[PDB]
């Protein structure tokens, strides 16, 4: 059990409590030259390829260069390396920054400067206005009344919105000033540390005194405090206790799915590898036997057994055949990530003009996994929204205004410009007041709220708990009514640059499930006005029998509620003199607690607002980012399936899905009360919910639904199953109310229980767990802080670009890995595999068919190029097309490019290629080549048959798989083939080269090895044209 | 974040290109025209090669009832094997000699790379001091072996001599050529003997024969141009074979002055001195004479290829053509 004591240095340091300071970083100035462990272990074809540079360095056993492979060794090694230096450098630089942040603390005597690593649990702290929480705290006392304090949690969910926080009475009037906090000696036995927010058990032990706590009493780290100039508290926990980094993952290493199969599918080679040098070795130690020591010519002195001498090509077959898991593959793949990922930050298509902020793929080697996405996780606000809530119409009193009928808004100087009214007989209404109605409009508007005045530095700024309440008060101030400041007793009012002054008498509270407000305000002259707010349901069972706007008012609602903007009823009153006088008494009556204070102030607010008059009603419009209903259904062609997680209530993500036309009319909601009865339904028996289409869950009922022995363990499996696939099969599904890391549990739980491919959008800190959880993680630009982006593989500021992510860069960054991988596999099995085939006819001695020349540039200079343009410069459509056709997705969604059925066909090409390019030839010379005194037929003029035909084989089988021919394309296609003939004719071989039989075979080789493919390409798409194929054809 | 991107070809993913689609058009086309070059290529190639005459003795007397096999166990060192056969068809133009040997892996790993190169270059820091390579054979006692290496040791010495039986049953010597059997840039750029002097014999002072060669490389041949490591038989030889069964060049019978043919076709003995042993590992040496053709050499293989190649690919087109027409 967590214990405080307030002001006690030494209560614990007599390790469970943890300084104030934290880490992100994963590395230490020493331990990461050690990360070499997750780069050898995790890709086995790093310690294969570290087998070979030990396996060729002992000469006893040695057939290649060993520096050959360590220079190509560290290169795959070092980028990845300075890679991850830079990321955990970058995170060194942002922790520190959070570490030296400033704050105040109780030391011995006065309140004295100490940052945020200096604090401690049991240190009273101070804060000011607009600082950040270092702990969380508990509050003691503020500069404003009642010591009540008002904070942003941007971070515990990403909304600006200021969260009401009350501290205990007990504290509120004793701990007020410097000196009384220093003597305080509080001791708290809460809860321990955990990873809810809205949640807090325990209790303040102080005067003899038992205080029972919550998390209204608790600030938390991720927050920062606004309207007061000033708090006091004390840490309760901190560093790595407190609830904003426990609700935080780790930043795993990502690797792409590609790279998880080419993990199986080089076993394989292994498998492969081995058991061929051993198949060879076995037959070397019978050739050994029989033919090897008889054999006088072959006598070499040393003798070894036959079973010993084929024991040593065993490792010499190792070091010939190597290439069929070459090195020259995950170096190449460097390349052809790094300018993959170079063209989305080049992308002017994703480049924010206003903002002047192009896109960025922070993360370089998850280029092809963005072609695989299954799911897509998104924030709310700030991703699918601007976080801009405007005012856009009202309906006062019958007709309703704001349609571009016939703004400066220079008339009145309190006119922020923030609104972007069109409308203009609203404004001549105004000014000419031939309705009074409309002033009496505005003026509730400026009047029934609870929104703050700033003034700072001349600046009439407002700041609110209900976002929709500060949308209002800022759409009146525009239009003259500006609501100027307030104090306890009395609110002031700017009506048309009029001072007027009001004393406010009650102010009536602001409840879920009242569903309204309102504020009675007696005016200067005598008159009494219950001015009214609140959702029209509620509203209109309270109106007076007078009303004749009742059903127009309606009518707007309906307009309103079809245009998907949020809609409040307005109303006032003309309360008598001695009608309220007696309601007064009766009212200060119900402000003690009596007995519960619920139904006491329940049972007389009910009356107070009975017997009211209608004015309208405002539509509050939520703006939605530009293109973000356009890329909901573009993405939705693509078989993607996109979760809203959001820190929002449930209304507020309820009315964004409608905007964003996640959810229509068609579908159903099914809520967290109605799935708890399917899941529980199906325990003591897919789901029906499939019909239903619709899921909005509040992070509460996640907490039920999840749950969070043996036995105990087995219901959890089970319930997380039934749950994920109830949700996965819903057509949207949102989860409101959710924490940080509660927003990572869903997209685990997808990885987990489907082992779907997950992208986590989003931006601001409430993100990021699940941006470091997905498969893929895109963080919005927008937000000063700047945490979303940078832990995010990729970062652009709309989220209509997300269409060119997926359908552009990611669809075609598989369709060129893929091409890439099976080709590279291709030309190497093709060209290692002849030195397999030659072993039958040189006793199984591990003899390469190529000179050792050929041998070392095969993979630089003569087949590595045109590779690595098809790898960046492929297309199989254009990008309209991409986009135009959303179906293309599904190609990669499948895995239809790159399997083991895709991979060993590969092979068998691979294979039967070099067993065509060894054994063409060697009916050529076996008998007679043209032969004189200057003739081939030796063993360099057998070497370079093979080795021409190979070349020109694959730099034609690269021909025929880059379907999009630039220039660079062919030049490095035809210079390759032409690099190889120019090297060997001096800028012997050439004398091979000078013949007509050895141009008449290597003719041949070559069209025997193409002209299969050229059939079964062509069969393959006219027989099964593809969906790209179709398109191409109707090109 | 930063300013704008260029707006650029490259960058932007809008480079011109052209995209090739597999039309029926064009892959039909290539599998005639390729089925229809390949056939006139291949029937070039098989009806020259057949017009080839080529006589191919096997002297190495392994299977009795042979006039050859004394030479199998010879006591006495200096062997000579006689073998008849009959020229039907004159042989016209120059006629080649070589030797053939089966089963011969010169393509071994352990003896291929069994020479040193730099000493055959003439390098004479290496000519007393031959690599690691050619180690089985790098000194015989204590001095070094000059051409060291298993492929310089063991070396074709056979000496192979044609007679003709004229009308009368004398036997007619018939001229043999011994120069101009190598490649060219092997004579004169791969090949050199150790700078100078005059006289070969300083030239390799300090270095023994190879153990199997019976005299050094001081008197390979008695003229100076075809003596040394410049000797056409020894650099024929060390010029690796590919596959098991090989021939190499051994003689030139260059054009006779007159107009007759340069064979006359008669009865004809080969007297070979029997010093190659290749019995134990179940060897075939054997003697070749071939006759110029002006298109290289006599290869069925190739004609056979194209043939098949050709036709194949004449197939392949037409069932692309009937399988494109149902699905047109
Ligand atoms: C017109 C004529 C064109 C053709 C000529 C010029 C082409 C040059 C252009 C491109 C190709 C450049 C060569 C890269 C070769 C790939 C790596 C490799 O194969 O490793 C090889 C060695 O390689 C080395 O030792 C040097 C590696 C240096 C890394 C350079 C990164 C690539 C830069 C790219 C710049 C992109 C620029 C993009 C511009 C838009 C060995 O690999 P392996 O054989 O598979 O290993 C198996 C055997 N082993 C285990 C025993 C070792
Ligand atoms: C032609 O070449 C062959 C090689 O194929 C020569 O036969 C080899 O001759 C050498 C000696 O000249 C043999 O080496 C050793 O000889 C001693 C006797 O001096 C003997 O005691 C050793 O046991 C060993 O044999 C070598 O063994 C032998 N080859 C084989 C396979 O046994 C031949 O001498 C050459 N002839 C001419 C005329 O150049
Ligand atoms: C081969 O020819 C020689 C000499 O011409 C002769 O002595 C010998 O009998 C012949 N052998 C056969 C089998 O005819
Ligand atoms: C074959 O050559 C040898 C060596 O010159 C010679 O002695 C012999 O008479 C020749 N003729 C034969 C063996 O018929
Ligand atoms: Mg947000």
């Amino acid at each position: 059990t967590w214990q405080v004591k307030a002001n006690d240095r030494k209560y614990h340091e007599q390790s469970k409590y943890a300084n104030n300071a934290i880490k992100t970083y994963k590395y230490n100035a020493f331990t990461f030259i050690p990360m070499n462990l997750f780069e050898q272990f995790k890709r086995a074809a790093n310690l294969y390829f570290l087998a070979l540079l030990i396996l060729q360095a002992v000469p006893q056993i040695s057939t290649l260069a060993w520096y050959t492979t360590l220079v190509p060794l560290l290169v795959v090694l070092g980028v990845t390396a300075i890679k991850d230096l830079v990321d955990d450098v970058a995170r060194h630089k942002m922790d520190k920054e959070i570490n030296n942040r400033t704050c105040e603390v109780i030391k011995d005597g006065r309140f004295k400067v100490a940052k945020w690593k200096e604090i401690q649990v049991g240190d009273v702290i101070r804060l000011k206005k607009n600082d950040f929480v270092p702990a969380d705290i508990l509050l003691l006392s503020s500069s404003e009344p009642n010591s009540l304090c008002y904070v942003e949690t941007a971070e515990l969910d990403g909304e600006t919105n200021l969260k009401f926080k009350m501290s205990l009475e007990i504290t509120d009037q004793y701990l007020q000033r410097e000196d009384t906090l220093a003597t305080f000696d509080g001791f708290i036995e809460c809860e321990e540390p955990n990873n809810r927010l809205d949640k807090f058990t325990g209790t303040l032990f102080w005067r003899n005194t038992s205080f029972p706590l919550d998390a209204d009493k608790i600030l938390l780290r991720g927050c920062v405090i606004r309207n007061t100039d000033f708090c006091h508290g004390l840490v309760i926990f901190a560093g790595a206790d407190t609830k904003i980094m426990k609700n935080s993952g780790k930043t795993r290493f990502k690797r792409t799915k590609i790279d998880y199969l080419m993990n199986y599918m080089v076993y394989t080679i292994f498998v492969v590898l081995i058991l061929l040098s051993a198949g060879l070795a076995i037959g070397h130690a019978y050739w050994e036997a029989q033919v090897g020591n008889s054999s006088w010519y072959l006598y070499d002195g040393e003798d070894d057994t036959p079973s010993y001498r084929g024991f040593l090509i065993f490792w010499g077959y190792i070091i010939v055949l190597n290439t069929m898991v070459p090195i020259s593959l995950y170096v190449s793949v460097e390349v052809i990530r790094l300018g993959q990922s170079h063209f989305i930050n080049w992308d002017l298509q994703m480049y924010y003009a206003e903002k002047d902020t192009p896109a960025k793929a922070r993360t370089t080697t998850l280029n092809e996994q963005l072609g695989q996405i299954h799911y897509i996780f998104s924030d709310k606000t700030g991703t699918l929204t601007q976080n801009i809530m405007t005012f856009k119409k009202c309906c006062i009193n019958g007709q309703i205004y704001g349609d571009h009928r016939d703004v400066d808004f220079s008339w009145n100087t309190y006119a922020d410009g923030k609104l972007a009214f069109y409308d203009h007989y609203l404004i001549e209404q105004i000014q000419s007041g031939k309705e009074p109605e409309v002033r009496q409009f505005f003026f509730l508007l400026a009047v029934c709220h609870t929104v703050m005045v700033d003034r700072t530095d001349g600046q009439l700024n407002y700041q609110a708990a209900s976002p929709d309440e500060g949308a209002l008060v800022n759409a009146a101030r525009n239009f003259g009514f500006a609501f100027l400041a307030r104090t306890q007793n009395t609110i002031t009012i700017s009506e048309l640059g009029t001072e007027r002054t009001y004393n406010v008498l009650a102010i009536l509270d602001f409840n879920s499930d009242r569903k309204r407000m309102s504020i009675i305000v007696r005016t200067p002259e005598g008159n009494i006005k219950l001015y009214c707010k609140g959702a029209d349901t509620v509203i209109y069972e309270r109106l007076h029998r007078m009303n004749p706007t009742k059903q127009e008012t309606q009518d707007a609602l309906d307009i309103f509620a079809n245009e998907t903007l949020r809609t409040l009823c307005l109303c006032y009153k003309e309360i008598e003199e001695k009608e309220f006088t007696e309601w007064n008494k009766k009212f200060m009556a119900a402000s003690v607690a009596s007995t519960n204070r619920d139904e006491a102030l329940d049972k007389v607010y009910e009356e107070i607002e009975k017997d009211l008059i209608l004015l309208g009603a405002t539509a509050i419009e939520d703006k939605l980012q530009d293109g973000v209903p356009e890329t909901i259904s573009k993405l939705a062609k693509a078989d993607i399936k996109i979760w809203v997680l959001t820190g929002d209530k449930k209304e507020t993500a309820e009315n964004i899905g409608f905007a964003c036309e996640l959810l229509t009319e068609d579908t159903t909601i099914c809520y967290g009360e109605d799935i708890n009865s399917l899941l529980h339904a199906r325990m003591e028996n897919f789901f029906p919910p499939g019909g239903n289409r619709a899921l909005i869950i509040t992070g509460s009922w996640l907490n039920e639904i999840l749950l969070e022995k043996r036995r105990l363990e087995a219901k959890k499996e089970q319930r997380q199953k039934n749950f994920v696939d109830l949700a996965c099969e819903c057509s949207a599904v949102i989860c409101c109310r959710v924490t940080p890391k509660q927003k990572a549990m869903v997209v685990d739980l997808v990885k987990r229980y489907k082992k779907a491919i997950t992208l986590a959008i989003g931006d601001g800190a409430n993100d990021v767990n699940m941006i470091k959880t997905a498969h893929i993680g895109v963080g919005i630009s927008g937000q000063e802080g700047m945490q979303a982006v940078m832990s995010s593989d990729y970062s652009f500021a709309q989220f209509r670009y997300l269409q060119r992510l997926l359908l552009v860069h990611g669809r075609w960054s598989y369709i060129r890995m893929c091409k890439f991988l099976r080709y590279f596999f291709y030309k190497n099995f093709a060209f290692t595999l002849v030195h397999f085939w030659y072993s039958f006819f040189n006793g199984y001695s591990a003899q390469t068919a190529y000179e050792d020349w050929f041998i070392t540039l095969y993979n630089v200079l003569y087949t590595s190029l045109p590779v690595l343009l098809m790898g960046l410069l492929d297309q199989d459509v254009s990008d309209k097309l991409s986009l135009r056709f959303p179906g293309l997705y599904i190609v990669g969604q499948r895995d239809l490019l790159f399997n083991y059925k895709r991979f060993f066909v590969s092979l068998l090409h691979g294979v039967l290629t070099s067993m065509i390019l060894f054994f063409i030839p060697l009916g050529a010379y076996l008998q007679t080549v043209g032969q004189d005194g200057e003739a081939p037929s030796d063993y360099q003029s057998f070497a370079v048959t093979i080795a021409s035909a190979l070349v020109i084989t694959v730099n034609f089988q690269i021909g025929l798989d880059t379907s999009y021919w630039t220039f660079v394309n062919a030049f490095s296609i035809f210079g390759s083939i032409a690099l190889y003939f120019g090297i060997m004719f001096d800028f012997t071989a050439s004398n091979a080269l000078r013949q007509p039989y050895i141009w008449l075979t290597i003719i041949l080789t070559v069209a025997v090895c193409l002209l299969p493919v050229v059939a079964i390409r062509f069969l393959s798409m006219t027989i099964w044209p593809s969906e790209s194929d179709k398109i191409q054809k109707h090109r | 974040k930063t300013r704008r991107p260029d707006n650029t070809a490259f960058k932007q993913q809008r480079l011109p290109a052209w995209q090739p689609i597999l039309t029926a058009g064009t892959v039909l086309p290539i599998f005639f025209i390729i089925g229809l070059i390949f056939i006139p290529i291949g029937i070039g190639i098989f009806v020259t090669s057949n017009n080839i005459r080529e006589i191919e003795i096997d002297y190495t007397g392994t299977e009795p009832s042979s006039p050859c096999n004394k030479c199998l166990s010879p006591d006495v060192t200096p062997c000579f094997c006689t073998i008849n056969f009959t020229l039907e068809k004159s042989f016209e133009g120059n006629v080649f000699m070589y030797y053939g040997l089966s089963n011969f892996y010169q393509n071994h790993r352990r003896y291929v790379k069994s020479r040193d190169d730099s000493q055959l270059n003439g390098d004479s820091s290496a000519l007393l001091n031959p690599s690691k390579e050619c180690e089985p054979y790098r000194r015989n006692e204590d001095k070094p072996i000059a051409p060291c290496g298993a492929i310089a040791n063991s070396m074709f010495n056979d000496t192979l001599e044609l007679f003709l039986i004229g009308n009368d049953s004398y036997p007619i010597p018939i001229a043999l050529k011994k120069k101009g059997i190598a490649w060219w840039t092997d004579k004169n750029v791969k090949f050199r003997n150790p700078p100078g002097g005059d006289n070969l014999e300083e030239r390799f002072k300090g270095t023994t024969k190879p153990v199997n060669w019976l005299k050094p490389v001081y008197m390979l041949d008695s003229d100076p141009d075809n003596n040394g490591f410049i000797n056409e038989d020894f650099i024929v030889w060390m010029r690796t074979a590919a596959l098991p069964t090989f021939r190499k060049l051994y003689r030139l019978i260059e054009r006779k002055s007159d107009l007759h043919p340069t064979l006359p076709a008669g009865r004809y003995s080969l007297n070979v001195t029997y010093n190659y042993p290749v019995h134990y590992f179940d060897g075939r040496k054997r003697m070749i004479l071939s006759t110029i053709s002006w298109m290289g050499g006599k290869n069925p293989f190739l004609g056979i290829a194209y043939i098949a190649v050709g036709s194949i690919s004449f197939l392949l087109g037409v069932v692309l053509l009937v399988i494109n027409h149902k699905y047109r």
